[PDB]
RNA sequence: GGGGUGCCCCCACCCGUCUUGAAACACGGACCAAGGAGUCAAACAGACGCGCAAGGGAGGAGUAUUGUGACAACUUUUCUCGUACUGAAAGGGAGGUGUGAUACACCCGUGGCGUGCGCAAUUUGUGUUUUUGCCCAACACCG
RNA sequence: AUCGAACCACCUAGUAGCUGGUUCACGUCGAAGUUUCCCUCAGGAUAGCUGGUGCUUGUUAAGAAGUAUUGUGCGGU
RNA sequence: AGUUAUAACAAGGCUGGGUAAUUGAGGCACCAAGUGGGCCUUCUUCGGUAAGCGGAGCAGGCGAUGC
RNA sequence: AAAUGGAUGACGCUUAAGCCCCAUGUGCGUGAUUGCCCAUUAUUCCUUUGGUGAGGGCGGCUAUAUGUGAGAAAGUGUAGCCCUCCCGAUGUAGACGUGGCGUGGGGGUGAGGACGAAGCCGAUGGCGCGAGCCUCGGAUGGACCCGCCUCUAG
RNA sequence: ACGCGCAUGAAUGGAUUAAUGAGAUUCCCUCUGUCCCGAGUUACUAUCUAGCGAAACGACAGUCAAGGGAACGGACUUGAA
RNA sequence: GAACACAAGCGUAAAUGCUUGCUUGAUUAACGAUUUCCAGUACGAAUCGAGACUGCGAAAGCAAGGCCAGCGAUCCUUUGCGAAGAACAGGAAAUAUGAACAAAUCAUACCAGAGGUGUCAGAAUAAUUACCACAGGGAUAACUGGCUUGUGGCGGCCAAGC
RNA sequence: GUUCACCCACUGACAGGGAACGUGAGCUGGGUUUAGACCGUCGUGAGACAGGUUGGUUUUACCCUACUUGGCUGGAGAUUG
């Protein structure tokens, strides 16, 4: 809205908070990203330091399709089962199937404490993900 | 056109405006990253047992209170 | 004339009304300024005076961290005593990590959906904050929580990034053309 | 502006002495430093080696890192609106031990001291009291003062 | 009590601007009416308001409608931001305690230390427990 | 009636660190002409001075002081 | 798992006993404006015969302010 | 010893109205400790405005028709809910605040007009610190227009 | 006329030349209001009237001396008209 | 009161000077910390350390240049390290990639130096305008005025002499 | 072109200065200082020279005040009591 800007408030200043001695001008400075390097050197080393510079190796065509592996942890596996699975299964009994590329998930992360054995098919796992799992009473099984 | 040079007149004064501060307790950042190697090694594993023997006494205290209770 | 020279640097930014338009906020408000200035009660003081506070002030506190400082509190209680009422001025919000919690009785401004499935089905009460002015006046046998805020994305970019010892996050906006070599990088540490 | 280096206003300040020349003696070599203690900074001149920046001659600071042959000092200092910890690495020779508590030790030493002997002041000139002179001079400012004061 | 005109005693350099400094022998200034100058869009950040919350939100389309109809209603997402980071890359990928030298056994849980709102329990004001948020210094785990 | 490069329309509202202008009231606060870098010196970025928003706290002092006392160091006008 | 030929030292901890006037709010952030031509006086001063001249140190002022 | 006639500010002043010092009411070698004049300063009284403000009241049973009477809201900000008390108040460039003022149009709500709408005029007064609002008269006009809450801007 | 010529000189043309020139310079004769030193007269204006009838410029204004002041005031201080 | 490469200051006598003998601490040094300039950025220089291999000493010990002045970003070019074998599997131990897969060349990345910017926080750069143009500047010259009076001009005081 | 200077004469004597280096809407335009052109020196050149030479538009008052003359007419509580 118009009514809440500065300028209704500056009707009568004569200079709209841009001062007399200097005044409002057009581009005193440059324009853009100009002078990065001369008279604007501080302020991009201060808050950009990797601005200026090459690094790494160069991949043509990427097709950003075929890295597709999204990651899920060992402690967020009960929100991918119902509500009433969690506390009906343990240890020696029937386990949960939890199949992860359905719920759009790739690889198996085993950070923190597992809440309930279970039987997940995944297409990758980790090392520490192998060893809770199996301690806690489940199984991985692999996928494609 | 000529111009001043150099003056050291009112930096005193807007220095005390907000005054000079303090410095910073003897407590707060100590540490002694770059020093004497072989003594900073020797003090981590002092630490180590400390850290254990800390852990053990709240064990027992949390058991004799349950105990009387 | 008086000498005034530091009269105006000691003045604190105080700030008596709320910002906010939700009316039922404002009907607690009105309820603990009642209680703040009739009872003596520095619980009650302090409640009406976060009640004032912005959103990004009273941060979200989490199912987790509630039951594992009530827990580490009950353990030392006597043989007859009752477990405290938690009280936060704030937003509760389920954890999926935890799943096994005791009965509990908190008092909070929100619940999200989540959140009061898992505190009822584990035999606990969701209380609202004239609830407890109603049954715990003055604040006798509470716990008083806050919720992190260190955490934030915002707090990760305060400071410089090409200073050293910062460990600031810049403001990027090409990921990839703000990536710099392993050397020629600002020294890690200084003291 | 010209000619700011290491060492710009240092005739005087490094200088020795007079008939007091020479190389630290044995007494210096056998001081023992621990971390916490306070120390004074002030150069040698006649170690090259290990010497501080002359900002930090006289300074008093507090030790906080011990080497074979050296010692590291924290020491404050005003920039702009605020002071800042400084840390030097200095030789032992240019680093010497501070009086600047023994008061305060001393004064808590008598403290337990009172103490202890309890378990098992003075006279003030202000107040006034009777003078018997005995005799009693005239200062009258005599003309041969006056004619003293010629060359 | 207010309003209009005259008079008396006293007080009183010409407005706007650049400038260290303007009443200036510095510039613009005959009078009146109507016009006349920080706006719209797009990317990002911070403060404040609102909804939901380990999830949030779509867009494009489609389904049902002379009717306030270019409105309004409706449709484990199909896309995007986030819950995980790290390395140039090939790649890998983070809980605690106890006991031993992809090791073994448990899972109601702050890794330990210091300063710490409020609450709880004692003594007649003091000392103590748990400490939330935050900060300091030491571990540990992932690349 | 135009010439050290005619006239007409268009690109064109060309760019200007330079000159001129920039339209209601009351209230709470209130400066700087200095540091470092820049083909920089009639301009910028950077720190300082200022405002707003606060956070954490306290009720005699917590990490208070453009000031004294005592003790203990420094100096070559 | 530091030093010393070893009582003794270093360093990190645990458990019980005793402990310089007079003025007064301490600490920590975020976002941003104007400014970056100055000038005068006291005292100390450098260049110049000198200057209502040029250049500095300390403090107070005008600029921004009348009475 | 210099260039228009002209400056202790002018007139003037010489038992100074000049230079260096000393005193003070009524009564100056008998009242020991204020001869008198002028501030946007100090003290004190009244009023306004803002607070890092400080206290207090707010569960309305004492009794009462007309031909001692009106209010009282649990509250940032208004015609401030009301009553006491304390401390600050100037300011260029600049920042921020305001149940702050005004203009064209949209959604709501409530009115006005041929017994005279908008516009125009004024020794028409009243209210507000102010931006402004409102009544009055027209020996003006002849058909539309406004109060309040919100949304919007050429 | 003379020539150690700051720094003359040969088709970057040297020297000399009768005739010619609204070209630059010096002197002489004649002549005169150019001057000593100004005076008188004419026609058209200006000046007054009838008719007709603009522009430039215009902060506000319009007596001086001294003072201080952005160091040369109409406005300010004191004085004099 | 000599010397210590050079400018100056400080320092030093069984030495920091001179002679002599042996040597290569002028190497490497896991991104350890710090001072000076300072924005508490970089560059240059310097101080205190931990590890390897050493030099000189009977030893304690001294030495990672000659004390403090003597030097240089992005991009690009160029050099050195990733020797040979061992592992039934990428692990505490084998540099990586060229994206349909294989063999040999080639190119490119990651770490440490070198080729240079002296306007030295680092554009690639010759004149003239009196035929001249534009935006401005009394922040800045030429003429009046103002302060000063060296110079110019005009005078006093003392008295060696004429 | 000069200010200055230097000569010839007269005279009692041929002093020195200021007034925005008095005085250009009072004049004149010789000098200086545009555009044309020639010489010398300098420059590879375009061109330069506080070196010489010749030719080169001088605009407006009818306003206020000052000054010079010229007239009309009030006024003693200096217009009133
Ligand atoms: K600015
Ligand atoms: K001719
Ligand atoms: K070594
Ligand atoms: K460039
Ligand atoms: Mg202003
Ligand atoms: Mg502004
Ligand atoms: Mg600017
Ligand atoms: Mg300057
Ligand atoms: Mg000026
Ligand atoms: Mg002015
Ligand atoms: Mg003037
Ligand atoms: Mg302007
Ligand atoms: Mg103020
Ligand atoms: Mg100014
Ligand atoms: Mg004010
Ligand atoms: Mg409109
Ligand atoms: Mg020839
Ligand atoms: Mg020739
Ligand atoms: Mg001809
Ligand atoms: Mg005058
Ligand atoms: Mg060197
Ligand atoms: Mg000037
Ligand atoms: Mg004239
Ligand atoms: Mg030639
Ligand atoms: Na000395
Ligand atoms: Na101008
Ligand atoms: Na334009
Ligand atoms: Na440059
Ligand atoms: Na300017
Ligand atoms: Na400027
Ligand atoms: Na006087
Ligand atoms: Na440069
Ligand atoms: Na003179
Ligand atoms: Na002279």
């Amino acid at each position: 809205p118009t009514r809440f800007k500065k300028t209704r408030h500056q009707r009568g200043s004569t200079f709209c908070g841009y001062g007399r001695v200097g005044k409002h001008r057009k581009h005193p400075s440059g324009r853009g990203n100009a002078g990065g390097e001369h008279h604007h050197r501080i302020n991009f080393r201060k808050y950009h330091p990797g601005y200026f510079g090459k690094c790494g190796m160069n991949h043509y065509h990427k097709k950003k399709n075929t890295t597709w592996k999204p990651t899920i942890n060992l402690d967020n596996l009960t929100k991918l089962m119902a509500k009433d699975e969690a506390m009906k299964a343990k240890k020696g009994e029937a386990l949960p199937v939890i199949d992860l590329l359905a719920n759009g998930y790739s690889k198996l992360l085993g950070n923190g404490h597992l809440q309930a054995p279970c039987i997940v098919k995944a297409r990758w796992v980790s090392k520490l993900a192998d060893k809770k799992i199996r301690k806690a009473g489940g199984a991985v099984v692999l996928q494609a | 056109a000529k111009s001043k040079n150099h003056t050291n007149h009112n930096q005193s004064r807007k220095n005390h405006r907000n005054g000079i501060k303090p410095p910073l307790p003897l407590y707060m950042y100590n540490s002694k990253r770059g020093g004497w190697l072989p003594a900073l090694v020797n003090t981590r594993r002092v630490r180590k047992n400390n850290q254990k023997a800390a852990l053990k006494a709240r064990r027992e205290r949390l058991a004799a209170h349950q105990a009387a209770q | 004339g008086v000498d005034l020279t530091g009269v105006q640097k000691k003045k604190r930014v105080v700030r008596h009304h709320t910002y906010s338009t939700n009316p039922y906020i404002k009907l607690l408000i009105k309820l603990y300024k009642f209680l703040g200035k009739r009872t003596n009660s520095p619980f009650n003081k302090l409640i009406h005076k976060r009640l004032l506070k912005s959103r990004n002030n009273r941060a979200p506190i989490s199912l987790s961290r509630i039951a594992v400082c009530m827990r580490r509190r009950t353990v030392w209680l006597k043989k007859g005593k009752k477990s405290p009422i938690a009280v936060i001025v704030g937003d509760v919000l389920d954890d999926v990590r935890m799943t096994r919690i005791p009965a509990l009785r908190i008092c909070a401004l929100r619940f999200s959906k989540s959140a009061r499935e898992r505190i009822t089905g584990a035999g606990g009460e969701c209380l609202t904050f004239d609830q407890l002015a109603m049954m715990a006046p003055t604040g006798k046998n509470t716990m008083l929580l806050r919720g992190r805020k260190s955490g934030r994305e915002s707090v990760k970019h305060f400071g410089a990034a090409g200073v050293p010892g910062s460990h600031a996050k810049p403001h990027v906006s090409s990921r990839g053309k703000e990536r710099q070599r392993s050397s020629k990088r600002r020294h890690a540490f200084r003291h | 502006v010209h000619s700011h280096g290491y060492k710009c206003g240092t005739r005087h300040l490094f200088a020795k002495k007079f008939r007091k020349h020479g190389v630290p003696s044995v007494s210096t070599i056998l001081t023992n430093f621990k971390v916490g203690d306070y120390v004074d900074v002030v150069a040698d001149a006649a170690v090259r080696a290990g010497m501080p920046h002359k900002y930090y001659h006289g300074r008093t600071g507090i030790v906080w890192n011990v080497t074979p042959r050296g010692v590291g000092v924290i020491i404050n200092k005003p920039v702009r609106n605020r002071t800042v910890r400084k840390r030097i690495c200095v030789r032992f020779e240019h680093v010497r031990k501070s009086r600047c508590q023994e008061a305060f030790k001393q004064k808590l030493k008598d403290l337990e001291a009172f103490r202890a002997a309890k378990k098992a002041k003075k006279v003030s000139t202000r107040n006034g009291g009777f003078v018997c002179p005995k005799k009693v001079e005239v200062l009258a400012r005599r003309t041969a003062d006056y004619e003293a004061m010629i060359p």
